[PDB]
RNA sequence: UAAGCAGAACUGGCGAUGCGGGAUGAACCGGAAGCCGGGUUACGGUGCCCAACUGCGCGCUAACCUAGAACCCACAAAGGGUGUUGGUCGA
RNA sequence: GCUUGUGGCAGCCAAGCGAUAGCGACGUUGCUUUUUGAUCCUUCGAUGUCGGCUCUUCCUAUCAUUGUGAAGCAGAAUUCACCAAGUGUUGGAUUGUUCACCCACCAAUAGGGAACGUGAGCUGGGUUUAGACCGUCGUGAGACAGGUUAGUUUUACCCUACUGAUGACAGUGUCGCGAUAGUAAUUCAACCUAGUACGAGAGGAACCGUUGAUUCACACAAUUGGUCAUCGCGCUUGGU
RNA sequence: CGCCUCGACCCACGUUAGGCCCAAGGGCCCGUG
């Protein structure tokens, strides 16, 4: 809503760096699981795209990103900020 | 019924039993984890507690009220002349734990360390290691020594050096019997450790090869004995009212009717002091090396020519002539007590750990009274 | 259940993939009857019910302790061989001199230490998991339970066991070459004395 | 927040069912609770909206 | 209200009684008795403690609550379950 | 000890309130043994009867602190619920109290058990001997479960338990291993975040980082403080 | 580590919804004085 989430890809694909989530000073680091790649997408405003061969490993890496961006101690029906899966498919 | 008010229990159950230590020299109960990537090095040292003094330094610590301001701090002096390596010990793994594989000793052992193997040195023939030394003379004997070393390189997973102190350098100790301990080598491969420890035979390893300035170390020793003691001093319980019949320095209730026994958790009277203790995170403020300017108690701000020893000597200790460590705070045991110094078991990634100490002043006034002079030269110039 | 009756010097039992309480029951009868039993590889004994049920059973046991002096209370051993030793002791009248002697005839080990790496290790058919447990039901290994509750020599046991299996694999290759040589020898020796061995033909297997 | 992204965030924070016994958050098509402590109760209610 | 409470009817029992079983126990189950040898049973049992099958046969159960496991007896209820397995009556 | 009426705690239904956020009448099922009764099984050749002080353990039906789910949860606050007994739960006025009730601090000032824990541990204010007042009652001697004041608190050297201390166990010594047992850290604040998120406004968080403090534990004596028969030095009374 | 007053015959790992098997229910041994 207010604080723009800043994401940074650490390696070529392996890492993502989330900062300014809800305007916080903590740095959230998620390492992609083995064989999974991530890219700050173009042609879309605020999308990250995860790629891989194993369905469980790609889906679990997206689950890690979403769960590290949970709003604490606030009404989450109002504070809807987060990172959510928008489309899952097989290319 | 439940107790009317809550207070926490007196004393820790984690230091039980409060008995006399079974050893005099403090023992390393766990060496640091070996990192085979680092170069070979020793992990511990032996030293002797000389005395205490206080220093003045300017503190660099942003966010503190002491930032850019001077502080006074009490320091303990530990005299640490170099150790002599006299052997190697190997350990192999086993489902029951580590086991000594074999040991190799040097050809020359001083009589100070050989006294450690005798209850009455002067009544004996002093035969210890007299026939072992003959392996270094023949050629079959040298073959055994090399074969033992090669067995170390092939089968051992832990290699430790056997080292002893040069206890006669400290005349005030009045002791000729050296202190002997095993020190682990914590670098390189097993062949690297064996080669490193073998090249040190009959050689002096200084304290600077083991520790450096501004490092947090652990000190192991036996505390000061105090003998039989009551519950008030041994455990810190509160006294009873003045009106108490049969005395007031006891625990009133030592247990309920059930269980119909006294529990191990109730404070009782017994031995106080002379316990083994491992104290960690003591910072090194200075390394005084014999034959160097760092041995003197002069700083960059104080150019007065003085020695580390206070006026009149260290009380009950003597004069510090060998290498020494200045350490922030107090240290286990009384003066003259042998203390074991060990490298930290954990990573010291902290501000206090990483702080750089710069001394402004070292007090060298007499500790045997309300001393007011820093040197004997100043005292004589004052009185004419 | 009675004893084996096999009357040997000592039987070495390979404990891998046996049910813990069924193995301890048979061993206890053997010891009480006078047999010496050596149990190796106690780290791979199986207990029905998975890790979770077995782990909390130990945690309840770990709760038990003499309130006034714990070093007097129950002793909770963490190693797989001492756990199996205590399970067997529970099935023996160990406070009598007969049960004291019976329990002194039992040796239990993790892995296969010498000299039993070069001896014959038997199995107990009515304690094997493959004959005792349905294929879908949960179970855990003794070493896994022991590792979860404080045992710290699982790695050295595993490293030693890999070294032992390498040596046994080489001894197995050598034994196969000697077996092929043996079959050629009995083939050539079959014709050289063809007439004499006519009575062995109907019982040749 | 754009309304389309609002609908995405409500798929995880809002469109849920609540157990009336153990307060567990459930998928919107749930009929029974997933929890052993409430006995897998069918007494469910929708998650209240702002 | 109840009580290992207080009071009556018929019979048995303990008291006055060991012995086998119910881990243990006045009364429960079996059974009553001189000192013994051999055979067989009662109640209760046959994985070990412990003598006797890890016996032959069909299902049910999976307990992430300490699943459950011997009359008296050493407790459990109303109410629930899209756990699973049998049935009944219907679209 | 049995019982659980009464005391305390927890459920089922759902008429209503605002059906089930939170509650919940009329009914109905339980649990518990820190209430009080009911009983009279044990103890009358005696198990020291209130309360507090001290000290240790234990429970959970959780008050705070950790991690969460729900709200009629915008924020702040609060309420309901879950896993959880690891760590805490205080200083005082009146009262012999237990119970109570106020003052104050605090993150919070939760509830309980252990022979209503704990008198060869203390204390002895209360109960409850003998002295003595008062009121009521009695002809009286006397009574009162009404008030008041004064009223001896014995023994451990035994066994065990517990705390420490030596010690044999097939030479003697040094250096080691480590089964097993014990165990410990804890809570709060300031600054930055930020007058920011949120909110019409009034109000108003938090993570990371930094700096301190509380409670506890283990040491130590450089300095400060305390301690004197250093009988160390000095002064000084009376005597000699 | 130092210093010395009653034939008791037999070594695979691993898996059982798999590696001819379908138990050592085998094999070896003058097994013969
Ligand atoms: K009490
Ligand atoms: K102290
Ligand atoms: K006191
Ligand atoms: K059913
Ligand atoms: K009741
Ligand atoms: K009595
Ligand atoms: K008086
Ligand atoms: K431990
Ligand atoms: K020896
Ligand atoms: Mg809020
Ligand atoms: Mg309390
Ligand atoms: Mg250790
Ligand atoms: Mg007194
Ligand atoms: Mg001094
Ligand atoms: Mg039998
Ligand atoms: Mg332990
Ligand atoms: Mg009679
Ligand atoms: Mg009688
Ligand atoms: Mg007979
Ligand atoms: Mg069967
Ligand atoms: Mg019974
Ligand atoms: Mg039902
Ligand atoms: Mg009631
Ligand atoms: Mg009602
Ligand atoms: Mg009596
Ligand atoms: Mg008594
Ligand atoms: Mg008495
Ligand atoms: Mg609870
Ligand atoms: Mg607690
Ligand atoms: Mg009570
Ligand atoms: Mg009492
Ligand atoms: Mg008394
Ligand atoms: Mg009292
Ligand atoms: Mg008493
Ligand atoms: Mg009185
Ligand atoms: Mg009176
Ligand atoms: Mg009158
Ligand atoms: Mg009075
Ligand atoms: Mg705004
Ligand atoms: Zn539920």
């Amino acid at each position: 809503a207010h604080f723009p989430i800043n994401a940074s890809i650490t390696a070529a694909n392996k890492g993502i760096e989330i900062r300014n989530f809800l305007g916080e000073k903590k740095v959230r680091k998620v390492d992609m699981l083995d064989g999974v790649t991530i890219l700050r997408s173009e042609k879309v405003k605020d999308e990250i795209v995860l790629d891989g061969n194993d369905i469980e490993l790609v889906s679990r890496s997206a689950a890690l990103i979403n769960q590290k961006c949970h709003v604490k101690n606030k009404d989450i029906r109002k504070f809807l900020d987060g990172i959510y899966v928008s489309d899952k498919g097989a290319i | 019924s439940h107790r009317k008010f809550e207070h926490p229990r007196h004393g820790s159950l984690g230091f039980l039993p409060r008995k006399r230590c079974s050893r005099h020299r403090g023992k390393v109960k766990s060496f640091p984890k070996d990192d085979q990537q680092k170069p070979c090095h020793l992990t511990a040292f032996l030293g002797y507690k000389a005395g205490m003094t206080h220093i003045v330094r300017e503190v660099e610590k942003p966010g503190s009220k002491l930032h850019k301001k001077e502080t006074c701090e009490a320091v303990t002096i530990i005299e640490t002349p170099p150790l002599v390596i006299v052997g190697l010990v190997a350990y192999v793994k086993t489902p029951r734990g580590l086991r000594t594989l074999n040991s190799v000793w040097a050809q020359h052992l001083s009589e100070d360390v050989r006294r450690r193997f005798y209850k009455n040195w002067c009544k004996s023939k002093k035969k210890a290691f007299t026939k072992y030394a003959l392996k270094y003379d023949s050629d079959a004997g040298k073959k055994e020594i090399q074969l033992q070393l090669e067995k170390m390189k092939k089968y051992a997973t832990i290699v430790r050096v056997i080292a002893h102190t040069q206890i006669r350098k400290m005349k005030g100790l009045k002791q000729k019997k050296a202190h002997l301990m095993e020190i682990q080598v914590n670098g390189g491969t097993i062949a690297d450790k064996v080669d490193y420890g073998y090249k040190f035979f009959e050689k002096e390893v200084p304290v600077e090869a083991v520790f450096q300035k501004d490092e947090m170390v652990d000190i192991i020793g036996v505390t000061k004995g105090k003998g039989y003691e009551g519950v008030v001093t041994r455990w810190g319980v509160t006294r009873l009212p003045r009106k108490t019949h049969r005395g007031l320095r006891k625990v009133a209730c030592i247990g309920a009717w059930h269980p119909a026994r006294v529990s191990y958790t109730v404070a009782r009277a017994g031995q106080n002091g002379y316990h083994h203790r491992t104290e960690m995170n003591k910072k090194i403020y200075k390394m005084g090396k014999s034959g160097q300017e760092s041995h003197e108690a002069c700083t960059e701000f104080d150019r007065t020519e003085k020695d580390i020893t206070p006026m009149g000597g260290f009380p009950h200790y003597g004069v510090v002539k060998g290498d020494y460590l200045m350490i922030k705070g107090c240290c286990v045991g009384p003066k003259k007590r042998v203390v074991t110094l060990r490298q930290s078991l954990l990573k010291q990634t902290s501000r206090l750990a990483l702080e750089e100490i710069k001394l402004k002043f070292i007090d060298t006034s007499s500790k045997f009274g309300h001393g007011r002079f820093q040197t004997t030269d100043e005292k004589q110039k004052f009185y004419g | 259940v009675s004893g084996s009756g096999v009357c040997a010097k000592r039987v070495v039992v390979d404990a891998r993939h046996h049910m813990l309480g069924r193995l301890a029951s048979i061993v206890a009868k053997e010891l009480l009857n006078g047999q010496r039993v050596v149990v190796v590889r106690c780290e791979e004994i199986c207990m029905s019910g998975g890790l979770v049920r077995q782990k909390m059973k130990y945690l309840r046991f770990l709760r038990k302790r003499m309130n006034t002096k714990p070093s007097h209370g129950p002793i909770h051993f963490r190693a797989p061989a001492k756990i199996l030793w205590r399970t067997i002791r529970g099935m023996i009248p160990h406070k009598t001199a007969r049960g004291e002697a019976a329990l002194a005839r039992l040796k239990a080990y993790e892995g296969v230490p010498p000299p039993y790496d070069r001896t014959k290790r038997m199995v107990i058919p009515d304690a094997l998991k493959v004959l005792r447990l349905q294929p879908g039901h949960r179970y855990c290994l003794l070493g896994q339970l022991s590792k979860e509750v404080g045992w710290n020599y699982a790695d050295t046991i595993r490293e030693l066991e890999e070294k032992r299996k390498e040596k046994a694999k080489v001894s197995y290759d050598r034994r196969k070459q000697l077996a092929k040589l043996r079959v050629k020898a009995e083939k050539a020796a079959e014709e050289k004395l063809g007439t004499q061995l006519e009575i062995l033909a109907p019982i040749k297997y | 927040i754009e309304p389309s992204l609002q609908a995405l965030a409500r798929k995880y924070n809002q469109e849920k069912m609540i157990c009336r016994k153990c307060y567990a958050r459930l998928h919107p098509r749930a009929v029974n609770c997933r929890k052993k402590k409430c006995g897998h109760s069918n007494q469910l209610r929708p998650k209240k909206k702002i």
